[PDB]
């Protein structure tokens, strides 16, 4: 919330630049955030996805961590019959069993030449009606916030990144925003 | 083209899907029940599908209908201005949109709602042709008869339809697909309901039944 | 039925590889053949129904 | 050569119709790309069952009148143009041939006072047309030359934009749309019309998927 | 004439099956050659007129 934001960022009968400019810094805050993480808002936990098959016994890596052991389904790929399997809670990388059920083939065809029909997956990344929580990568966002608040856009910050130097005499830099105030090493802790 | 992943029932504005459209186009929708279906391992889905289409908000039409008959060959004339019972008095500029003319003939358009209807040679069948009474839209259907008896009556296409057999639904990948017809008839800013009722099986011959509804928005120019 | 009806036959079947359709993924066959009949006198003959 | 995307009609991405700006007397032509539209719906392409109209939401409508002759093979044919403009009020008329859009297969001599001979070319038979500017104003004279046997039919007094009869084409590989457009030389400058285009696809047992979409012509002069 | 213009010959016709687009019921064949000329000397010609 507007008011919220305005007192973490201590915009508190202290008025700064205004509530239009706030919310504008809170629509670009919610395009770097989520977008430097790669979550997506409100994504309908349910998810279907084709799954690539990779390696000879086949890890398959969720692209959204199915909660915990609600058993994800695979079909499709070769496979006549779907098939459960129950994953890794904290983890995503599952093994394909090499034992497989069928194989419901095509050989010869014209029209679309019997490739194949992909393997697909659909799984639940949900949880309890407390399905999920975006806080917590909350704060790096009202962090930025305050930042572009007292960052306007005259004053010279930079932070330093390698030790000896650049290459020549110039101020090092760093000077990028939601590093030099917190939210990059704040919404890692959401990142693979 | 149209699509929607439809929710899986796992407990995980309103509740109906959008689906804009405009009149006279011939769509294709595709609605993804992997989601729901994949858990309930069996013999995937079955050509069991229903829909149905309500209106929620319908302006019905200031102009009606009409339907005609004649034989092969023989040259068909009306009328097009006992269709518009117009409330007011005041001018009528009837005309003949060429986009939805007819289909195996020609209609020469008379000053004063009267046509003539010259069937193409040895054609026997139904046409159709959408005239337009002060920007009301209305269609006039003629069947031309093979001089035997009598072809059957047409059930005078709604202004939003699904065909009778244009589906087809793929049990390898658990997709459904049909056709979404909008009459060039439609009025703009009506709003219809689609309700599909899709039936799964398992592996022994049961029933699996999954009900979605949609709203259609009949909107002008996209 | 050696009178009744004939079958004639000209060239038993053959599958030639087309080269062009086929783009480096999809390697086209192709086969065909020629035969025919018809009825010959069609006195000596008669068939039986419910 | 103008270029348009269709819209893909997915429910995602002034006036809605787009536009398409014309110098009178000019002849173009136009590429529509319906691959983001049919492109999904696999089937046998696109078909060339399209159909098009043209319709004006302003017109302005021409001062001076245009006429239509009648005369022979080889026989010198003569006509005048003092009244083919309704002047509501006094002035002086500056009759004028341009040049640029004089006829085609024979020779007109301007007069001093609305007077002019089209003498055809020798041996030629059909249609010939020329375009007049009187006062600024421009209309077409039309004479048909008969091969002395009986008579002609009627031509159709070609209008302002027009699409040729028959010169689309679609390239069901690619599936792209191609048609000419053409403009008279007597449009008034500042006008607008409105192109509808009806293409239809197919699935792959014959059935058909409609699409229609607008376009706004605004016939601009000098470019 | 042997020179005043010069006759010019590269690659002269030739037949081939042009496999691709050719099935294995029609067949669709290619002729081609090549070949040019050019004047020599202006100067060693005439021309006679009326």
């Amino acid at each position: 919330p507007l008011q919220t934001i305005r007192e973490h960022a201590k915009c508190d009968d202290n008025p700064r630049v205004t509530d239009d400019l706030l919310k504008l810094y809170r629509e670009a805050a919610f395009e770097a955030a989520e977008l430097y993480t790669g979550l997506s808002f409100t994504p309908e936990k349910t998810i279907v996805e084709p799954i690539r098959l990779k390696g000879r016994r086949g890890k398959i890596i969720l692209s959204a961590t199915p909660i915990a052991g609600r058993p994800v389904v695979f079909y499709g790929g070769g496979l006549g019959s779907p098939l459960e399997l129950i994953p890794r809670p904290g983890s995503n990388v599952l093994f394909f069993p090499y034992g497989s059920p069928d194989r419901f083939q095509t050989w010869g065809d014209c029209h679309t030449c019997d490739v194949e029909s992909q393997l697909m997956a659909t799984y639940v990344t949900g949880r309890r009606c407390e399905n999920s929580v975006p806080a917590g990568i909350i704060i790096g966002i009202l962090k930025l916030i305050a930042w572009n608040i007292n960052n306007p856009g005259d004053e010279v910050m930079s932070v330093r990144n390698t030790l000896n130097a650049n290459a020549q005499g110039l101020i090092g830099g760093t000077n990028n925003g939601a590093v030099i105030s917190g939210a990059q090493d704040e919404w890692f802790r959401y990142r693979r | 083209m149209y699509f929607f992943s439809v929710d899986p029932r796992n407990g995980a504005s309103c509740c109906c899907e959008s689906i804009s459209a405009r009149p006279g186009e011939v769509n294709g929708v595709m609605v993804s029940y992997a989601a729901w279906s994949a858990p309930l391992r069996g013999h995937g889905l079955t050509n069991k599908t229903t829909f149905e289409i309500d209106g929620v908000s319908v302006t019905p039409p200031k102009v009606s209908n009409a339907f005609g008959r004649t034989k092969v060959g023989v040259v068909f004339e009306g009328t097009l201005s006992d269709l518009f019972p117009n409330p007011e008095g005041e001018q009528v500029e009837y005309e003949i949109s060429e986009l939805n003319g007819p289909s195996n003939g020609v209609v020469e358009l008379g000053a004063n709602g009267a046509f003539t209807y010259t069937p193409g040679a040895l054609f026997t069948g139904v046409d159709r042709f959408w005239f337009s009474i002060n920007g009301n839209i209305g269609e006039y259907v003629i069947s031309v008869d093979p001089t035997t008896s009598e072809l059957p009556q047409p059930p005078f296409t709604t202004p939003v339809y699904v065909p009778a057999a244009r589906r087809s639904v793929d049990p390898r990948t658990h997709v459904l697909k049909f056709v979404l017809g909008v009459s060039p008839a439609a009025i703009p800013g009506d709003v219809y309901r689609l309700t599909v009722r899709q039936v799964a099986i398992d592996c022994d011959g049961n029933e699996f039944v999954h009900i979605s509804c949609y709203d259609i928005s009949i909107g002008s120019c996209g | 039925w050696k009178t009744a009806f004939y079958a004639v036959e000209k060239r038993p079947m053959f599958f030639e590889q087309y080269e062009g359709g086929s783009s480096a993924w999809c390697v086209k066959y192709q086969f065909g053949a020629e035969d025919g009949g018809f009825v010959g006198c069609c006195e000596h003959g008669r068939i039986l129904q419910i």
